[PDB]
């Protein structure tokens, strides 16, 4: 249960941790699985959407902020709007002032700098949203893992969500495999689909449950949904 | 009365602020990071811990650069140090804009310390939980300062924070005693690698990854850059030789 | 330059040499047709080893000198000892944005133990440059022929003062807006010394 | 966090009344008593200053009756410090009304302005309500004499006879029996003096601790004469009332 | 009380956790999505027979092509409805076209996450999240007839058939098997009346429930009392068939 | 309730508890200093405690020169001391700019005391954790020593003590001042007052000093500076050979 | 502590007696004394001094490999399977303190028994992880 | 300045401040209003605890917002006249902006909106008043009676009462008033309103104030000498039957 | 960021009395025992300077100050609070009268204006009431000599003779017999010296007594000669030498 030191975000535990941030990270854990991975020349996101009931819909867990970038969701939906809007503002500012497409690492730095100022000052709350930024710049394909704590790191692949982290082992066993795969988007997407399948517990993958995005040089950022994703099922 | 640690600006009966102490205790739960003040410049070093192998090697970095001659290496709450170094970069940019002289190291220290303490005066701001080993080379020479979350900074001849903070300082003292007249940067980088290896022995359970960087006048002529190529490997296997 | 406001003009000049830099000016302040003060001073001590002279509107020059004094004292109090380029920097930054209102020409020169003596001039626009010598003011428009040919590098103190008088004599005699006594400042490793000339001697040559 | 030290001044109680104005209405009872009687010929305002001693200055000293306009005067019951700001704002508002309309400000307008000032603090801002209640007296061509009262809550009602302060109930009960609709100024004055004598906590009634303000209209028509009874004239009515 | 925008150990924010269950204290609003349009119905719940049926309006029209129902506490949605109408009309002015229903819902649900103290970086003020859930319904030229659910948590769903409020669990269960993609508008109205009757407190008439409709040609329309009465009679005929 | 002791609010005994606890924070460094007033100059001497060998002795000091004429010695945690030094330097700048003449010590002390009082009165602010000793020579008034406090109570002193043993040094100097009946040292040379202060400090603390244990600040006529280590060693040698 | 109203002056007797037995005139220097407190911020300064308890060993929350070692140790008696990935389970638990892992093992066994399985699997362990954790409420997947 | 939120969602879903304002209203003076074919009557009582309150300068319980629409309140009297001032200034602004005299529906919507905003804005407690709005729209003879709650919910009532003992007046109106057959005369409406009041006021003919609103900019306030006239035959017809 | 303490820190207790006001009164009643009495031809305000440490200089500390060359101020509470109060009061008095009217305000309006600040302090959120009690003495050409006492609550009372501090009860209960209708300045200063004699607990001399007098317009201290309109400041303060002459006059 909540303790005395919960209060507001500006408060240190005697052990030396922020309970607000920890609660944000737990809410990150509670969300659905959105495993993603990248190759030398391609970046693939795989998302498992959730429906309230049979007569319901699915959340767009894949948000596009530019043609050379993309986003994934692992938590609170409304704050994802704010985060995506900020990322789009900075991408458009880069386009209009520098002409340079925003570097993926620079995007992660901006996102962490934004996420800080709620946890640093009174009146703010941490962004309980987990971004898996993908993109491709002149350097190469990149992938990040954003956290409400402000921690941002670049990885070949990861999975944030309910029992999603149980699907990291599939990536780790095949980490040496999908890295050396270049210019082969369909099979990389197939490997990603195999990765998420390990995180299934009750219901299998269907047409309306799989949302897939992929970016690259020859392949711009494209979101797959509906019948367009059944070929990879 | 109880609750003397709930708020920030409250003084304890013995006169010691309590949120700052908890921030200090949060600092120690961080990756070790040392810095050596060689004769011509400074040599930083970090021990970014390799998590599950999904993390890409040699890509995530922690030695942030300010201007050209000031380097920042931080431990503890990494994002908080990110924001601190961001404000420091803004201050250096303003100084160079309205003075057109590169910011001297003690001036940067004063600016960062004044910013840090500004966050431990109020009740509506959490004190920083990051300790920095920022330093570099200026006109008058070389300086290496460690900043603490209480806002106190000192002109160290070498410092280290992290899990292996205590072990690192012993080897720092041994290095200082072994070379009282001074130390060259070339040997300083190898000594820094050795010190980090000795400190990492506490965290031998998890894998390590070493990144090092140095600012100097003899070679880098006041420019800050990392260590790449055969020099890093030479330092690594020299430090592994004695093991 | 407004209508009726007090302006300095005249001539200011500073020459570098081996032991430092000697900076010169006059004591005449001509306001339009009239001469208001003939014993005034155009030399401003922004720092012990950093000196600046004033040209243009009197009030504007005095105000910018006061602001530069404030900023320089802040710098020496907190950060460290100043230098010539910092003194020129604060002047340029003060003059730049308000160039529509503030319109004056400033020359700053200081001596240091590392780079010896340097001279930095701020024209009306507000740029900064480093020169062995520099002139400013309406009265300075006439000696362009003399000083450039008679200037030498790494001279000595006696030759520098001889050149300064042999250059300001034409400034005083050829323009009525410049006159009165001739004021000298010497910046060397020994220290700052104040020297003043008289109208009856440099005219007699 | 700047929360634990907040007292939540503007908070509704579980049953549903405010609590700060509730205690302000208790602070009112601990202040000096005041009396206001509405007579046909004029209005009499009297108050008994609290904390009186031989060293209290009486030559030029008015702490309960204040002048806001040549026609309108008020009686203060409560914390004089908080009443000072309200008095200044009322005077400013009256002078602004004279600025805008060039005609004497009716009492109701000023009473509303002060009630609104009190209500604004009782509503928002998180500040403690003013712990002062006023007694308003004035004249105009609209309704003739007017005698309102104020509260820390900011509500005002008209009264033919009021007494706010210590022993309010006793004073009201005493005055209600003797109040008619046809007194002159002198009858109201003697009634108020008798009420103050019968409600005071001391033994005798000395002229030092009594203040009087009266509104009279004589030969001159359209302008009443506002006189703050000085001690030299104050000691005169004591023998007329028989208290001496 | 302690904290306003504070999180919880379970990881869901407060207020919105309370607001998500405060809707059940309100009325019952039911909508059904058909290829021929969307049928909406509410529960007036006159606290006394002295109330007026035409007084309390729990169904509003954001636009000719978009209308919504109401549930929970009604007062807070007035700000929601004003902002939604302003957004729709401003989009029409800016882009000389009707605003897409999903975009309008998105532009509405963002307001549900503005509670906070001392907003920094921009001037935005709100004490608590709105405690009202809306059923956005309308037609568009790209997807067709839509029925959304403007939750107070900032999230929204496209819904084929939804009940919110008191019957959010009782009526919703019946909608699972009573809905099909071949449902017609007439049978949709009959089913809505039947489900309301099942969830009715008192007898159902033109004074106790108010219905509406959205169509591609007729647009938004509030059903009159006479047609509601004949719908009641038709439902009465339908229920007792065998 | 019990929230009285947390913020600067009055207490059943009529006391400001937070300001009271602020004083206990001034003795954290346990650094003892004293300042005497010469016939024409002033000298302030403070213990210079370097905890670790990694410290650079030059940068660690509790003596800050406020301006070319006003010096200041501050006791307490250093970061708050540096904040106070920054504000004092900025305010000396502002006064010199606005009024055109160098300010006397009393004006600066009064302004800092007023700032500390504003800190105490405002609830959202916390009081300064330092005790500042302003020392200077005033051609308008004479040599002067001014000591403020976190509360804002400032008053000129014939001779100031501080630290954990402030009372003992106070009595040690008071015996001399009450036997000699003079309000200042009669030694004309700034050379002699330094040895006088060092001798009294040594007899008071009962300790013997080296080149690095004590830092001495001297304020002559229109000049303030900090003596280097060789100067202190020469003074100690002179004291040792003289007595 | 000093107090004139009232105090716990009885327990302080035992505290000072323990202090005098640890150090003072009697040592005997052959009686080592271990002490395992939980709140070191409350202990009297005298009891924390040297001469008395000297070594102050800090017990931190288990490291990443430490969690795997703990799970391996506490899953010996139970009939485990041969496909349990201890590394994955150890990573799943984050700031889990000791007995919070034994509780995980017990809950996984209990879930496996409840579902009728004759031996635990990785799924039962994950379900136990969710059971023990701050998801003790769980349920309600609303709005993620 | 003050940014702290005062209205916080309770764990059971209600807002504690709003439901406390409900009780704050429940302690106010009883105010009742009924409407006929072309007449609406707003009846109200006054406090009888203290006497010697004059009538001329005593603020009327029913405050005139405009020539065609009037307002009556119950509960905290301090806060209600602020709503009265805001409604009046908003009505003048509406006249300036739309060149049309205000309607009852629009004014009631505005009052509900301002109460809703105060329940929404931070640092401000909700109003402790409940208001009744009555009047006639321009060029229309239909009386409209509107009730506004501190929670912000407004509704039309053929006959509604608020304040203390409002349950008794409500049940009385539930049987001696017909919604489908309203009284046809001003006298009948006044008689019904008066007879409703004696069920609670139980003497106090001096402090019973009644305002009768008529179309075509006709708002009157019946004096005591007429109210006691109605009371005469009302009490005469009470006990004998 | 700003100031998050926008709420009032003074809250009405259920007993009906202000907490912080009744707490500042307690903080005032302990401390330096000051006094001031009014005579026919002038007003004398006296206080004792409790030298905290004997190495300090009581000369640097000004226990009494000059609000205006006619009006002086004496306090009995907390030092820094009184200093800030006196600076603010001088500033606002200048702003209100020297800028607008052209001369120095009289005592009656100046006292109300300075008490405005304190009565705002007990009202404005996030701040605590001033812990000082002010004794204001002044003269004017119409109301004559007047002495005013300002309490931390902001209430000011006109008093012919007063005393605030530890010895307030004894001095107040002893001043009635001392005082009568007709008095002289030397008589008043002797009365004040006799009253303060027992209330002092340290060394008694000219250095430990801070004494000021408002009397006739002395032209020597005016600082210029040639204007018959003004004749000098009426507020003068005795030095140690001045006061140790009437000290043995007892």
């Amino acid at each position: 249960f909540r303790n005395n030191y919960d209060g507001d975000t500006v408060t240190f535990s005697p052990t030396g941790r922020l309970f607000q941030v920890e609660y944000a990270l737990e809410a990150i854990k509670q969300g659905s699985v959105t495993v993603g991975l990248r190759s030398n020349t391609h970046a693939v996101l795989v998302a498992l959407k959730r429906n309230a009931d049979e007569l319901s819909s699915y959340q767009k867990k894949i948000i596009k902020c530019d043609e050379h970038m993309g986003l994934s969701l692992a938590g609170l939906a409304p704050d994802a709007r704010v985060l995506s809007n900020y990322l789009r503002q900075q991408c458009n500012y880069s386009s209009l002032v520098f002409n340079r497409k925003l570097a993926v690492e620079r995007a992660g730095h901006l996102l962490c700098d934004k996420a800080q100022k709620n946890t640093q000052s009174y009146g703010g709350r941490p962004y309980g949203v987990g971004l898996l930024i993908i993109g491709y710049d002149k350097s190469g394909a990149h992938l990040l893992e954003f956290q409400p704590s402000g921690n941002v790191t670049e990885l070949y692949g990861t999975a944030i969500g309910a029992r999603s982290q149980g699907a990291k082992t599939y990536l780790e066993r095949t980490l040496d495999t999908f890295i050396k795969i270049d210019g082969n988007p369909d099979e990389l997407i197939k490997a990603g689909v195999e990765a998420i399948s390990q995180s299934l517990r009750d219901e299998s993958l269907t047409v309306d449950n799989l949302s897939i995005a992929i970016v690259g040089k020859d392949t711009p950022f494209t979101i797959y949904d509906g019948e367009a994703v059944a070929k990879y099922i | 009365g109880t609750g003397y640690d709930l708020s920030n600006s409250v003084f304890s009966p013995d006169g010691r602020n309590f949120q700052v102490e908890y921030a200090v205790k949060a600092v120690e739960n961080g990756t070790t990071s040392i810095g050596i003040k060689c004769n011509d410049g400074v040599v930083f070093a970090v021990e970014k811990l390799i998590t599950s192998k999904l993390l890409v090697p040699q890509k995530n970095v922690k030695i942030q650069v300010v201007d050209r001659h000031i380097g920042c290496v931080y431990s503890g709450l990494i994002p908080d140090g990110r924001h601190l170094v961001n404000r420091g970069r803004e201050e250096a940019a303003s100084f160079k804009k309205l003075y057109k002289t590169p910011i001297p190291i003690p001036a940067f220290a004063d600016r960062l310390g004044q910013y840090v303490q500004a966050h431990t005066l109020y009740n509506s701001v959490r004190p920083f939980g990051v300790s920095t080993i920022f330093g570099g080379v200026d006109k008058n020479g070389a300086h290496l300062y460690m900043l603490e979350p209480s806002g106190s900074y000192w002109g160290y001849k070498g410092a280290a924070t992290g899990k292996g903070r205590q072990s690192a300082k012993a080897e720092l003292e041994k290095l200082v005693d072994h070379h009282p007249e001074g130390l060259s940067a070339r040997e300083a980088v190898k000594q820094a690698a050795k010190i980090i290896y000795l400190a990492h022995e506490d965290n031998k359970e998890k894998d390590f990854e070493l990144e090092i960087s140095w600012c100097s006048l003899s070679e880098t002529n006041g420019l800050h850059k990392f260590v790449k190529g055969d020099l890093l490997q030479e330092a690594i296997d020299f430090a592994q030789k004695e093991i | 330059l407004k209508k009726g406001e007090v302006s300095l003009g005249t001539s200011i000049m500073a020459v570098t040499f081996k032991d430092g830099v000697i900076l010169g000016a006059d004591s005449r302040t001509t306001t339009g047709a009239y001469i208001a003060n003939r014993v005034t001073d155009k030399l401003t001590r922004v720092h012990d080893k950093i000196w600046c002279c004033r040209s243009g509107s009197a009030a504007d020059t005095q105000a910018i000198a006061d602001i530069v004094q404030y900023h320089l004292e802040l710098y020496t109090s907190q950060y460290g000892t100043p230098s010539t380029e910092t003194a020129a920097s604060v002047f340029k930054e003060l003059c730049y944005e308000n160039k529509d209102n503030l319109t004056a020409g400033i020359i700053v020169a200081g001596y240091d133990d590392k780079n010896k003596g340097e001279v930095y001039t701020i024209p009306l626009g507000g740029s900064v440059h480093k020169l062995p010598y520099a002139i400013a003011g309406s009265g300075s428009t006439f000696i362009y022929g003399y000083c450039d040919k008679n200037f030498r590098e790494n001279m000595s103190k006696e030759e520098t003062v001889d050149f300064i008088k042999h250059s300001l004599s034409q400034a005083i005699k050829w323009d009525g807006s410049s006159g009165g006594v001739i004021r000298m400042v010497v910046l060397t490793a020994a220290g700052v010394e104040r020297l003043i000339f008289y109208p009856d001697e440099y005219e007699q040559l | 966090g700047s929360r634990r030290y907040d007292s939540r001044t503007t908070i509704f109680s579980p049953e549903g009344r405010l609590y700060q104005v509730e205690y302000a209405l208790e602070s009112i009872s601990h202040a000096g008593t005041a009396i206001g009687i509405m007579a046909s010929d004029g209005i009499v305002l009297a108050a008994e200053r609290k904390v009186t001693s031989t060293l209290l200055e009486q030559d030029t000293s008015t702490e309960k009756l204040y002048k806001l306009n040549d026609k309108i005067a008020v009686a203060v019951a409560g914390l004089t410090a908080d009443a000072e700001i309200l008095i200044n704002t009322a005077r400013i508002h009256a002078q602004n009304y004279l600025k805008t309309y060039n005609e004497d400000i009716p009492v109701e307008i000023l009473v509303r302005r002060l009630s609104d000032i009190k209500q604004g603090y009782t509503q928002h801002g998180g500040l403690r309500p003013f712990g002062v209640s006023f007694i308003y007296a004035g004249y105009d061509d609209r309704y003739g004499y007017q005698l309102y009262t104020s509260n820390p809550s900011g509500n005002y009602t008209g009264w033919k006879a009021i007494s706010v302060g210590a022993n309010t109930s006793a004073a009201q009960t005493l005055l209600q029996m003797d109040y008619k609709d046809d007194m002159k100024v002198d009858d109201a004055i003697e009634l108020a003096l008798k009420t103050l004598s019968k409600t005071t906590d001391s033994s005798a009634l000395t002229y030092d601790r009594l203040e009087f303000a009266t509104i009279r209209k004589g030969a001159n028509d359209g302008e009443v004469y506002q006189k703050i009874f000085k001690p030299q004239e104050i000691k005169d009515i004591l023998v007329k009332t028989g208290i001496t | 009380d302690r904290g306003v925008s504070t999180f919880s150990p379970e990881g869901r924010l407060f207020q919105v956790e309370y607001s998500l269950e405060a809707i059940k204290l309100g009325s019952t609003a039911i909508g059904i999505a058909t290829k021929e349009g969307v049928v909406l119905g509410v529960e007036k719940r006159a606290t006394s027979p002295l109330l007026e049926s035409d007084s309390i309006e729990k169904i509003v029209e954001i636009d000719r092509h978009i209308g919504c129902a109401m549930s929970g506490l009604t007062a807070d949605a007035r700000s929601m409805i004003e902002h939604a109408r302003t957004a729709a009309v401003t989009h029409n002015l800016y882009y000389d076209e009707d605003i897409n229903v999903e975009s309008l819902t998105q532009s509405v649900c963002d307001l549900a996450l503005r509670f906070g103290e001392g907003a920094s970086g921009e001037e935005r003020l709100m004490s608590r999240p709105f405690g009202v859930a809306l059923l956005i319904a309308g037609h568009d030229a790209d997807d067709g007839y839509q029925l959304f659910h403007a939750e107070p948590s900032g999230t929204f769903y496209r819904y084929n058939a939804k009940a919110i409020g008191s019957g959010s669990e009782g009526a919703q269960a019946e909608l699972l098997n009573e809905w099909h993609s071949s449902l017609t508008l007439k049978e949709a109205e009959l089913l809505v009346l039947k489900i309301l009757k099942q969830v009715m407190e008192e007898k159902l008439d033109e004074n106790n429930a108010q219905l509406s409709c959205i169509t591609k040609q007729d647009g938004f329309k509030i059903y009159d009392n006479e047609k509601t009465a004949e719908l009641i009679k038709e439902l009465k005929e339908k229920e007792a068939a065998e | 309730a019990g929230y009285d002791r947390h913020i600067t609010i009055f207490s059943p005994e009529g006391r400001l508890y937070q300001v009271e606890y602020a004083f206990k924070a001034t003795n954290q460094t346990n650094i003892n200093s004293l300042a005497v007033r010469g016939k024409d100059c002033t000298v302030v001497i403070s213990q210079k405690k370097v905890p670790d060998k990694l410290l650079d002795p030059t940068t660690v000091s509790y003596i800050f020169c406020i301006s070319r004429t006003i010096g200041m010695v501050v006791n307490g945690p250093i970061p708050d001391a540096r904040n106070a030094a920054l504000r004092a330097k900025a305010e000396a700048a502002e006064f010199r700019y606005k009024y055109g003449y160098d300010m006397p010590c009393d004006v600066l002390a009064k302004r800092m005391a007023n700032l500390s009082q504003i800190y105490t009165q405002r609830a959202y602010m916390r009081p300064l954790g330092v005790i500042l000793t302003f020392v200077s020579v005033d051609e308008e008034l004479g040599p002067s020593i001014y000591k403020t406090d976190p509360a804002g109570y400032y008053v000129g002193y014939k001779a100031t003590a501080t630290g954990p043993k402030q009372q003992e040094i106070t009595t040690n100097l008071e015996n001399h001042f009450k036997k000699s009946k003079i309000d200042h040292i009669n030694e004309e040379s700034w050379e002699k007052v330094v040895e006088f202060a060092i001798t009294h400090m040594i007899d008071a603390l009962g300790t013997e000093f080296s080149k690095n244990d004590l830092e001495v600040g001297v304020a002559t006529k229109d000049k303030f500076f900090t003596l280097s280590a060789e100067n202190i060693e020469e003074r100690l040698v002179a004291i040792a050979e003289q007595d | 502590f000093d107090s004139e109203k009232s105090g716990d002056r009885e327990v302080q007797r035992t505290m000072l007696e323990l202090l005098n037995q640890l150090d003072g005139f009697s040592s005997d220097d052959r009686v080592k004394v271990l002490a395992a407190t939980n709140r070191v911020d409350v202990l009297d300064p005298a009891l924390l001094r040297s001469g008395r308890l000297d070594r102050k060993i800090e017990f931190p929350l288990p490291s990443e490999d430490s969690r795997a070692q703990i799970l391996q140790i506490h899953s010996r008696k139970m009939t485990t399977d041969d496909d349990i990935n201890w590394q994955e389970l150890a990573r799943s638990t984050d700031e889990f303190n000791g007995a919070q892992l034994k509780a995980v093992t017990v809950e996984a066994g209990m879930i496996a028994l409840r579902n009728g399985q004759s031996s635990v699997k990785h799924e039962d362990f994950v379900e136990g992880i969710s059971e023990v954790q701050a998801r003790k409420s769980k349920s309600v997947s609303f709005y993620a | 300045g003050y940014d702290r939120a005062l209205s916080i969602f309770s764990p059971d879903g209600h807002i504690f401040q709003v439901e406390y304002a409900l009780e704050a209203v429940k302690r106010g003076t009883c105010a009742v209003g009924v409407k006929g074919k072309n007449c609406v009557v707003l009846g109200c009582e006054r406090r009888s605890t203290l006497k010697l309150q004059d009538t001329r300068i005593t603020p009327s319980k029913v405050s005139k917002i405009d020539s065609h629409v009037v307002l009556s309140f119950s509960g905290l009297n301090a806060d209600s006249r602020i709503l009265i001032e805001k409604a009046r200034v908003e009505a003048q602004s509406h006249r300036l902006t739309l060149e049309d005299p205000v309607t009852v529906e629009y004014l009631t919507r505005y009052v509900a909106g301002v109460q809703q905003r105060y329940t929404q804005s931070g640092g401000v407690r909700p109003f402790g008043v409940s208001t009744l709005i009555a009047g006639f729209d321009p060029r229309d003879d239909e009386p409209k009676l509107y009730q506004t709650e501190p929670s912000g919910i407004y509704s039309s009532w053929s006959a509604q009462t608020i304040g203390r003992n409002s349950k008794t007046v409500r049940e009385f109106l539930e049987k001696n008033y017909d919604r489908k057959e309203p009284p046809a005369t001003v006298e009948e409406c006044v008689k019904l309103t008066v007879r409703s009041l004696l069920e609670v006021v139980q003497t106090g003919a001096k402090n019973i104030e009644i305002t009768v609103v008529k179309p075509d900019s006709d708002i009157v306030a019946l004096s005591s000498e007429e109210i006691n006239q109605y009371v005469t035959q009302i009490e005469q017809e009470k006990q004998e039957q | 960021m700003t100031d998050r303490y926008s709420f009032s820190l003074t809250t009405f207790s259920p007993s009906g009395k202000l907490g912080q006001i009744d707490y500042a009164l307690t903080a005032v009643k302990q401390g330096v025992t000051s006094l001031g009495i009014k005579a026919t031809n002038g007003v004398v305000i006296a206080t004792e300077k409790k030298s905290s440490s004997p190495l300090a200089m009581s000369e640097t500390l000004s226990k009494v100050s000059l609000l205006t060359p006619d009006i002086g101020a004496v306090y009995s509470g907390m030092g820094p609070d009184y200093r800030v109060l006196v600076d603010k009061s001088r500033k606002v008095a200048h702003t209100s009268y020297k800028r607008i009217y052209g001369e120095y305000p009289p005592t009656k309006l100046l006292v109300s204006e300075v008490a405005k600040i304190m009565q705002e302090a007990t009202q404005s959120g996030g701040v605590r009431p001033f812990g000082v009690s002010l004794l204001i003495a002044g003269h004017d050409e119409f109301n004559g000599f007047s002495l005013y006492q300002v309490d931390p609550s902001g209430s000011y009372f006109p008093w012919k003779a007063t005393a605030i501090g530890k010895g307030s009860v004894a001095a107040k209960t002893f001043l009635e017999k001392r005082w009568n209708d007709e008095l002289e300045l030397e008589d008043a200063i002797h009365i004040a010296l006799l009253t303060l004699k027992e209330s002092v607990e340290g060394e008694f001399n000219g250095d430990t007594i801070e004494l000021a007098i408002i009397g006739d317009e002395n032209p020597d201290l005016l600082g210029y000669t040639g204007i018959p309109t003004d004749k000098g400041p009426r507020f003068r303060k005795l030095t140690s030498q001045e006061i140790n002459d009437r000290l043995e006059a007892l």
